[PDB]
């Protein structure tokens, strides 16, 4: 699905 | 005459979908008598025209610094497309052509392991939290630490080292006051890499 780091949208599958 | 240097985008701008990756074509040693610089950009041999020229910068060493920037797509760079910058200037006998792209080779997923501080270190004021990131390709990566959702600044990360199997590994060392580790706070190693699912992974670490 999606990954988030410190609130920044990283990437999504 | 003038020289040309073509740079890749920041690895963070390519893996984080919120950011914008750009390839940078820097021309140095531009003369004052012929400061005009023609730029031709090619993506996989096809010329593109959406590049912007940065403001000319006097270098106070008798030369100008002229820079062109081409925004790239995230998947375009990650799929290994080649970007050619052709620089033309009246001080050049022939145009200079530079071409860059992502490091070729099959991307390999990094394995992220958190190593607690050694029992022999608990006699010091500050203990060392270790994050091992190995088996990744290409070398482009970014490593950060955080605790209870708050970033941790006091850390150092070694440059990537080529391993015997053709992949890269590195270590990140977070330094914390021993009390914090003995308190029991969870610490997280945050690694960003193209071969990770959604370009991101976290590994926790606590007593
Ligand atoms: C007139 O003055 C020009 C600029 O001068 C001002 O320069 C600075 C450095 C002060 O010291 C002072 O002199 C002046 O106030 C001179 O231009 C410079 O020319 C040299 C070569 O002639 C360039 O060196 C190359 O540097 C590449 C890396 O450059 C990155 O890192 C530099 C610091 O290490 C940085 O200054 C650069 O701007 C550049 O930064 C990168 O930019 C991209 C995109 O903008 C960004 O994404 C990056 O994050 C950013 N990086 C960093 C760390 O910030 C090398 O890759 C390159 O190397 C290869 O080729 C060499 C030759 O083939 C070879 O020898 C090497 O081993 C290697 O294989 C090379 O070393 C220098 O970058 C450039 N400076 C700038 C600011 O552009 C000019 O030379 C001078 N003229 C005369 C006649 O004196």
């Amino acid at each position: 699905d999606c990954a988030w780091h410190l609130g920044e949208l990283f990437w999504c599958t | 005459g003038p020289s040309v240097f073509l740079f890749p985008p920041k690895p963070k701008d390519t893996l984080m979908i919120s950011r914008t990756p750009e390839v940078t074509c820097v021309v140095v040693d531009v003369s004052h008598e012929d400061p005009e610089v023609k730029f031709n950009w090619y993506v996989d041999g096809v010329e593109v025209h959406n590049a912007k020229t940065k403001p000319r910068e006097e270098q106070y060493n008798s030369t100008y610094r002229v820079v062109s920037v081409l925004t790239v797509l995230h998947q375009d760079w990650l799929n290994g497309k080649e970007y050619k910058c052709k620089v033309s200037n009246k001080a050049l006998p022939a145009p200079i052509e530079k071409t860059i792209s992502k490091a070729k080779g099959q991307p390999r997923e990094p394995q992220v392991y958190t190593l607690p501080p050694s029992r022999e270190e608990m006699t010091k004021n500050q203990v060392s939290l270790t994050c091992l990131v190995k088996g990744f390709y290409p070398s482009d990566i970014a490593v950060e630490w955080e605790s209870n959702g708050q970033p941790e600044n006091n850390y150092k990360t070694t440059p990537p080292v080529l391993d015997s199997d053709g992949s890269f590994f590195l270590y990140s060392k977070l330094t914390v006051d021993k009390s914090r580790w003995q308190q029991g706070n969870v610490f997280s190693c945050s690694v960003m890499h193209e071969a990770l699912h959604n370009h991101y992974t976290q590994k926790s670490l606590s007593l």
